[PDB]
DNA sequence: CGCCCTGGAGAATCCCGGTGCCGAGGCCGCTCAATTGGTCGTAGACAGCTCTAGCACCGCTTAAACGCACGTACGCGCTGTCCCCCGCGTTTTAACCGCCAAGGGGATTACTCCCTAGTCTCCAGGCACGTGTCAGATATATACATCCTGTGCA
DNA sequence: TGCACAGGATGTATATATCTGACACGTGCCTGGAGACTAGGGAGTAATCCCCTTGGCGGTTAAAACGCGGGGGACAGCGCGTACGTGCGTTTAAGCGGTGCTAGAGCTGTCTACGACCAATTGAGCGGCCTCGGCACCGGGATTCTCCAGGGCG
């Protein structure tokens, strides 16, 4: 039940500090939350597709990396 | 079980360039992902280029032109230079 | 006399502090229950390895920072210091989304 | 091996057999794996020397992912080569806007 | 004295015929890879067994999140300014044809050898793995080293 | 009585033995290296034909180029206030040390469907062709649609 609220407002403020933002408005914390909600669906969906094709009940790192491979992001590091 | 990586080769080239500074394991995995990715890059481009010429054979020509078109003029220029030097010296 | 900084001073030192740190800015448990929440309505009774979670969180953080940079530049194009809801849509749709 | 007589490092046999089992074409030439090992060795040497000097700037004898990150981002040919690549534990560049000063 | 609302005017648009024009499709001639069957040998699914990290959990241990109070300063609304590009008329050039007819080289099709490598084969060796050893970080004797206390004195 | 001192009772950096982590070196079984046979795929040539140029006069048209008016819209100046920036104390909950499991991840024989490889037919699909009904462009006319001048109204 409603785990999307798990991201704290100071966390979005710190992510804004990483991007070089000085002053932040109110609706930024909602908009960034929604964009994350869509992104996690757009990835996790393909991650479940590959897992279902591989006949596995557990999601591995190769599933995530190969899931971000076809989208052009090509996540390096873990599961390379 | 067994696995294959570029570790020893990256360490040898490291000794050929700067035989002092070491390499962390994670950065070594990043280099493994880089070489493994470029391998599929040049190989796939050589496959499509071989398909455009209606030929079933992939030679050093396809790799030369492919490397030329998929890389900037500097990296393709030096890559074709040293590559043709190594191949011509080999044969 | 209390010692208080003028507004806008702590933001700079916060930028200096966080831009020098490679640590993850999101806690593990909320992202865990969030990923599991997204995975509930797709395939019931799944399992997540100890890995691949830091890859999702790492790509989310690294991508969202770049999104905050492009959105920041979009806010600079409007000649102000404040990021607005329309800036995220501008810098979002203008990237091909 | 034929890599030593040609002045190479990476093995030619692994790349040749990998291209054979890679389902690319029916016929494979004998100069293609040597050429590919030459290009890959050149690029790998470039990344190793650039990340090496990047480690020399921070006065560290080991290469952290941040040194490779700044080494790739600071070069124009490497940034244009891979613009979509996400490096883990590499951080970002110290980019500070002038109007915010 | 000067501004919303109305009315006259003008032109840009929509839609419906009305006839010349050309390539979509049909039709045929033709012709070549799909289809059918046989052979053959070969990797994939079925267990089989195993083993190992994910799972669910419990309890210190701090540490960010949060609620709020103050605040001050920039986003915003408003106003005056002025200048720059649109609308239109007049000037200036790009491109088509007529004259007046010729070739030209480069991809295409067909033919023709010839030799580099797939395939098979055996011999060897090399890097993933196990172990040795020092570097760095850790936890503890220790020889003084600074208050506290008897403690004797002038 | 007020005072200096000789020694114990605690700290504290200082020096020494001790605990992970990562580099460094010594192996042997699935890899590569290499030798010989087959052969069809690649390098080379002989017409070829076919659309693509060569060079420049003129006459004329539609498109490009310039020139000015000014109207409205970009843009500088400036005051406001509430919306976040900044600073405290108080809470919930992740980090992390440690634990008992298991159920799914992961390497290995069997054979058996079952698809890879190869002759024979042909018919459905591709090169060639030649028409006409849908399409291209514009007049006729109605319709809407915006532009400008009072004037009744402030």
């Amino acid at each position: 039940r409603d785990n999307i609220q798990g991201i704290t407002k100071p966390a979005i403020r710190r992510l804004a500090r990483r991007g070089g933002v000085k002053r932040i408005s109110g609706l930024i914390y909602e908009e960034v939350r929604a964009v994350l909600k869509s992104f996690l669906e757009s990835v996790i969906r393909d991650s479940v597709t590959y897992t279902e094709h591989a006949k596995r009940k557990t999601v591995t790192s190769l599933d995530v990396v190969y899931a971000l491979k076809r989208q052009g992001r090509t996540l390096y590091g873990f599961g390379g | 079980a067994r696995k294959e990586t570029y570790s020893s080769y990256i360490y040898k080239v490291l000794k050929q360039t700067h035989p002092d500074t070491g390499i962390s394991q994670k950065s070594m995995s990043i280099l493994n992902s880089f070489v493994n990715d470029i391998f599929e890059r040049i190989a796939t481009e050589a496959s499509k280029l071989a398909a455009y010429n209606k030929k079933s054979t992939i030679s050093a020509r396809e790799i030369q032109t492919a490397v030329r078109l998929i890389l900037p003029g500097e990296l393709a220029k030096h890559a074709v230079s040293e590559g043709t030097r190594a191949v011509t010296k080999y044969s | 006399k209390p010692h208080r900084y003028k507004p806008g001073t702590v933001a700079l030192r916060e930028i200096r502090r966080f831009q020098k740190s490679t640590e993850l800015l999101i806690r593990k448990l909320p992202f865990q229950r969030l990923v599991r929440e997204i995975a509930q309505d797709f395939k019931t009774d799944l399992r997540f390895q100890s890995s691949a979670i830091g890859a999702l969180q790492e790509s989310v953080e690294a991508y969202l920072v770049s999104l905050f940079e492009d959105t920041n530049l979009a806010a600079i194009h409007a000649k102000r210091v404040t990021i607005q809801k329309k800036e995220i849509k501008l810098a979002r749709r203008l990237r091909g989304e | 091996s034929r890599s030593a007589k040609a002045g190479l490092t990476f093995p030619v046999g692994r790349v040749h057999r990998l291209l054979r089992r890679g389902n690319y074409a029916q016929r494979i030439g004998s100069g293609a794996p040597v050429y590919l090992t030459a290009v890959l060795e050149y690029l790998a040497a470039e990344i190793l020397e650039l990340a090496g000097n990047a480690a020399r700037d921070n006065k560290k004898t080991r290469i952290i992912p941040r040194h490779l990150q700044l080494a790739i981002r600071n070069d124009d040919e490497l940034n244009k080569l891979l613009g979509n690549v996400t490096i883990a534990q590499g951080g970002v560049l110290p980019n500070i806007h002038q109007n915010l000063l």
